[PDB]
């Protein structure tokens, strides 16, 4: 954890705030995962070639 | 008692099972739509058809 006492600690929450923007970034991008599922709902796949 | 008796009818069907259909490649198979599929329709009645043959 972050020692708030020193403002090396306070570099450090920020250094981490800054860090989890950067992952809700690359989720920003993330295309949703699609599957395709027959009349009994056995899986057939993943699909990523979609236009 | 009006429209109590006799007053409605279910019909059902194979679809879900399994049905050779006219369709090129489904003549010959048994396909169904699997377990998974719509359950009821209405069939619209103003003409009352339904009395006449459902």
């Amino acid at each position: 954890a972050a020692d708030m006492t020193t403002l090396a600690g306070h570099q450090q929450l920020w250094d981490t705030v800054m860090k989890r923007r950067q992952k809700r970034e690359d989720e920003r991008i993330a295309p949703p995962l699609i599957r395709l599922w027959d009349g009994d709902y056995k899986l057939r796949g993943q699909l990523v070639g979609e236009r | 008692y009006e429209n109590v008796v006799l007053a409605f009818m279910e019909i059902p069907t194979l679809r879900a099972a399994g049905l050779s259909l006219p369709i090129a490649g489904l003549e010959d198979i048994v396909t169904g739509l699997g377990d998974f599929h719509y359950n009821e329709g209405w069939v619209d009645g103003a003409d009352k058809a339904f009395t006449i043959s459902a």
